[PDB]
């Protein structure tokens, strides 16, 4: 509930069947942390006419948005506060049947940016033990020709001029 | 020539004074204490002590730059003073 | 209308998001390239450079004149289980096939447990005393504060 | 490099999830392959805990400030209490220049009156 993001809920009971009207079910089975139980979607299901009680009592009622075939299926609230008048609270999808509320833009930049400081804090905090400064040694860290070859030069020339190397 | 040499511990000693003078300007201005808005709370208080641990570290060089600035002046000023190379020639 | 400057603002912070990878991998890359004689002022102004600026860019960009980015509903098309030309030129060398295992990669929000703990411990220290000298300090704090920056401001003229 | 392998760990790593992180931006520029749609929600506090934790950054991370900076200084106050002053006795007897970046001395018998080249 306080980080309801992160928790996966699943079901195997329910894989085989897969629809249109079974995401909807399989979302509304009974007891599923991510389904609100006291939700107005339940008294338009259980007695019958699931068509248009939805917007006619006061309530947050469950629609799809988006559904492709396969895997994802999108869940969607409307709080209706009057007909005809759409707002929603937070957002689901499932993929292969695995539910998640789907994040803000907002909450998932915190949690990548909070793993960056942590990360860039520890190697920083790590790597200040390795230094060492002393006023005159300064920083470190813990863990000729007498001017005769303008000759004996000319000499090995003239030596490998008359003696080539043979390999 | 001695005059690049002399502007350049000049822009040096004046660079590192602004430096010292700017970091804690800046300690004092992340110093205040306010409500927030929309910048998720760990994030920027570890972010927050990182700076502050960085910018002691700026300090610390500070100090350490002027201390090699003090001991390039005294070497300096012994090896071209006619006055001072003076007085020991006639003891 | 609020589209448009959404639009605005995503390419700004798209372009210190590059300028703050290019720093991540050019000092990745600096480090193990020029692993001679390294010191600890270039390490230190290296660090100073990507704290400074490209947090306090990125903050500012974001907190302050700005359509809210922590309204957006996140929502994929489909599932694309095929090599795309679109992710490797999209992306410059990455993004295996869009699958079961990078959708919740992608699409990850718990962070790791050890800021958990911090916040249980935030828990615990507001369990001590409280709604007497939160606001209390707060404002002590914040006076005085303001005094010190004053005093030593002042005098610079 | 093994020694800062484990600074290299801890950075490749941050470099991935920052990596992964300008993948979502990156798909974040995207109206294909997936959609864009802000609706606005809410966050009740718990406390001024942007303010109470602030006052941690001054106890936590002024403390390790303060002790850095106090850390230097004892460093330092330790430190001042060798060359530079050998040089004095040096320069008190024998004659130096200082040419390029080196220190040089003589020993000729030249500005004596000498000519022996």
């Amino acid at each position: 509930r306080d980080n309801l993001l992160g928790i996966s809920w699943v079901d195997s009971s329910w894989i085989p069947i897969l629809n249109s009207g079974s995401v909807l079910d399989y979302f509304s089975e009974r007891s599923n942390p991510f389904y609100d139980r006291t939700c107005n979607n339940e008294v338009v299901k259980m007695q019958r006419l699931t068509l248009e009680h939805l917007n006619q009592m006061v309530g947050i009622e469950y629609i799809l948005l988006h559904a492709q075939e396969p895997i994802l299926f999108i869940i969607r609230k409307q709080q209706r506060q009057s007909p005809a008048q759409v707002i929603p609270l937070a957002d689901y999808y499932i993929i292969a049947g695995v539910i998640y509320q789907a994040p803000d833009l907002g909450s998932v930049i915190n949690s990548r940016v909070l793993t960056a400081v942590h990360g860039i804090q520890s190697a920083f905090d790590e790597a200040m033990s390795y230094c060492r400064y002393h006023p005159s040694k300064g920083y470190w860290w813990h863990f000729s020709s007498i001017f005769q070859r303008q000759r004996v030069d000319a000499l090995l020339l003239d030596l490998r001029q008359k003696f080539p190397p043979k390999f | 020539s001695k005059e690049t040499l002399l502007q350049s511990y000049n822009k040096r000693l004046k660079d590192d004074i602004k430096s010292i003078m700017d970091n804690f300007t800046e300690i004092i201005k992340t110093a205040k204490i306010e409500d927030e808005t929309q910048v998720s709370r760990a994030t920027q208080g570890e972010q927050d002590n990182y700076e502050m641990h960085v910018r002691a570290a700026n300090i610390v060089r500070a100090g350490e730059s002027l201390m090699k600035l003090v001991s390039d002046l005294k070497q300096f000023l012994i090896l071209n003073d006619f006055p001072s190379v003076n007085e020991a020639i006639d003891q | 209308r609020e589209e448009k400057q959404l639009e605005a603002s995503l390419d700004a912070l798209l372009s210190q998001v590059a300028d703050l990878k290019n720093s991540l991998g050019s000092f990745i890359c600096k480090l193990e390239n020029e692993y001679g004689r390294l010191t600890w002022p270039s390490v230190l102004d290296s660090f100073a450079l990507l704290s400074g600026q490209l947090n306090t860019l990125n903050k500012v960009l974001k907190h302050e004149k700005t359509p809210l980015f922590r309204n957006q509903v996140i929502i994929p098309l489909v599932l694309s289980p095929d090599r795309d030309e679109d992710l490797m030129r999209q992306t410059e060398g990455r993004v295996p096939v869009f699958s079961h295992e990078v959708v919740p990669d992608h699409l990850r929000t718990k962070p790791d447990p050890e800021v958990e703990e911090q916040e249980k411990q935030l828990t615990t220290d507001a369990a001590r005393i409280g709604a007497d000298a939160a606001q209390k300090q707060i404002q002590s704090l914040n006076k005085m504060c303001s005094n010190l920056l004053e005093k030593i401001s002042k005098e610079e003229r | 490099l093994w020694p800062w392998d484990s600074v290299r760990n801890n950075l490749r790593s941050a470099l991935t999830e920052m990596c992964v992180l300008y993948d979502v931006l990156s798909i974040v520029r995207d109206k294909k392959f997936m959609t864009l749609d802000p609706v606005s929600q809410d966050a009740l506090p718990p406390k001024q805990n942007p303010q109470t934790l602030q006052l941690i950054s001054k106890k936590k991370s002024l403390a390790g400030a303060a002790q850095i900076l106090l850390k230097g200084a004892e460093r330092l106050t330790k430190s001042v209490t060798d060359f530079n002053s050998e040089l004095l006795r040096l320069r008190q007897h024998w004659k130096l220049r200082k040419v390029g970046d080196k220190i040089l001395g003589d020993l000729s018998y030249r500005s004596a009156g000498s000519l022996f080249p």
